[PDB]
């Protein structure tokens, strides 16, 4: 699996946007409808979650993370990663225990079990969160390579030669298998 | 295969209405009564003739099944008309009539056209969802009307021709 480039990344960050903006002009028409507007509402978490993940790839394409291994020490690719972590963070494990946290703040946090239980609840959920954006990742891939299928299969059917029609129409099947697996993933993506 | 016009239409609604059917019925000229859910879309051209012209239509028909509607924002670029199908015989499909009027306003362009289509009413003792329910609906919303049945023919060549109007005028 190709990671998402950083146009693909803009292109998905940039229609999420916008359905965004959209979803909310939805609810402010439909107030009143507690069932509608409640559909609406979980549909813009839903998109805001997506927006936040492809953020955090933004970030690391753009340095203002780093992919690194279970230890924290830096790796190279995302397949690689176990979490993405900020400039300013810094992780300490011991035994099975991780934590995450700021840099220079384990004198800090030491002796505050306040402080120790937030670390080690920052090192999990970072930790499942890359899980999901990997996952997200694939499915954005995926979904952006059968966009682009529409855009051909369009023009070869618009062509009358019975050979770019029927390109075409291999092409719709393959579109289709993808979109079983698409599919798929969603389940998987779901149970996570 | 000259045209003066070039149409995107697309066909949602639940599972099992009679999307595919339609899409059949008026491309193809036929029906069959096997059926395979729809994976993703299908797609289908035909031109048809409007007050003298020549009107390609693309006709795209979309899976009614939630978990193969990925991609559907994808589906309503550059769409000029969506036709939204229920199933005559069938109660939640004409309930989540409103559901899918929503998906369109979300995709949609602003000024898109519909038209509802109610399918299968060669079924005449086992339709339950009324002529006059549906048409005030439809009325409700200046959304044009009609009742279909792709097994039959009936009302299919019309329903794409009133849409086809609907979107011509409006150019
Ligand atoms: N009696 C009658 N039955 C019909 C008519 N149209 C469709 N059906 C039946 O309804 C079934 C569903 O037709 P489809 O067009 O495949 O339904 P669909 O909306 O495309 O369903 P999905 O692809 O799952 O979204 C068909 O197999 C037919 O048996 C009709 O005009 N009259
Ligand atoms: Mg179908």
């Amino acid at each position: 699996s190709e990671e998402l480039s950083l146009s693909e990344i803009n292109e998905k960050m940039k229609a999420f946007s916008k359905d965004s903006e959209k979803l909310t002009q939805l609810m402010e028409k439909h107030k009143g409808d507690e069932k509608t507007v409640q559909s609406l509402q979980r549909e813009h978490h839903d998109i805001k979650a997506k927006l936040a993940n492809l953020q955090v790839l933004h970030d690391a394409h753009t340095g203002k993370k780093s992919y690194v291994n279970e230890k924290g020490n830096p790796v190279s690719s995302l397949k690689d990663a176990h979490l993405a972590i900020n400039k300013d963070q810094e992780v300490v494990e011991h035994k099975g225990q991780f934590y995450l946290l700021q840099k220079g703040q384990w004198d800090a946090i030491k002796n505050d079990p306040a402080a120790l239980e937030k670390a080690q609840k920052d090192y999990s959920q970072s930790k499942h969160d890359l899980a999901t954006i990997k996952m997200e990742a694939l499915i954005h891939k995926l979904s952006l390579e059968m966009e682009k299928q529409l855009e051909t299969i369009n023009d070869l059917i618009m062509s009358t030669d019975p050979k770019e029609n029927e390109e075409a129409t291999k092409l719709l099947h393959k579109h289709n298998g993808l979109n079983l697996k698409l599919a798929n993933l969603q389940d998987m993506l779901a149970v996570h | 295969p000259e045209y003066d016009y070039l149409f995107k239409l697309l066909l949602i609604g639940d599972s099992g209405v009679g999307k595919s059917c339609l899409l059949l019925r008026f491309a193809d000229d036929t029906y069959t009564e096997s059926y395979i859910s729809t994976i993703g879309v299908d797609f289908k051209i035909r031109t048809i003739e409007l007050d003298g012209k020549t009107i390609k239509l693309q006709i795209w028909d979309t899976a009614g099944q939630e978990r193969f509607r990925t991609i559907t924002s994808s589906y309503y670029r550059g769409a000029h008309g969506i036709i939204v199908v229920y199933d005559v015989t069938d109660q939640e499909s004409f309930n989540n009539v409103k559901q899918w009027l929503q998906e369109i306003d979300r995709y949609a362009s602003e000024n898109v056209n519909k038209l509802l289509v109610g399918n299968k009413c060669d079924l005449t003792t086992k339709k339950v969802v009324d002529y006059t329910t549906a048409k005030e609906f439809a009325d409700s919303l200046g959304i044009p009307f009609l009742e279909t049945s792709a097994k039959n023919a009936t009302n299919v060549e019309q329903s794409f021709m009133t849409m086809a109007a609907e979107i011509k005028k409006r150019m």
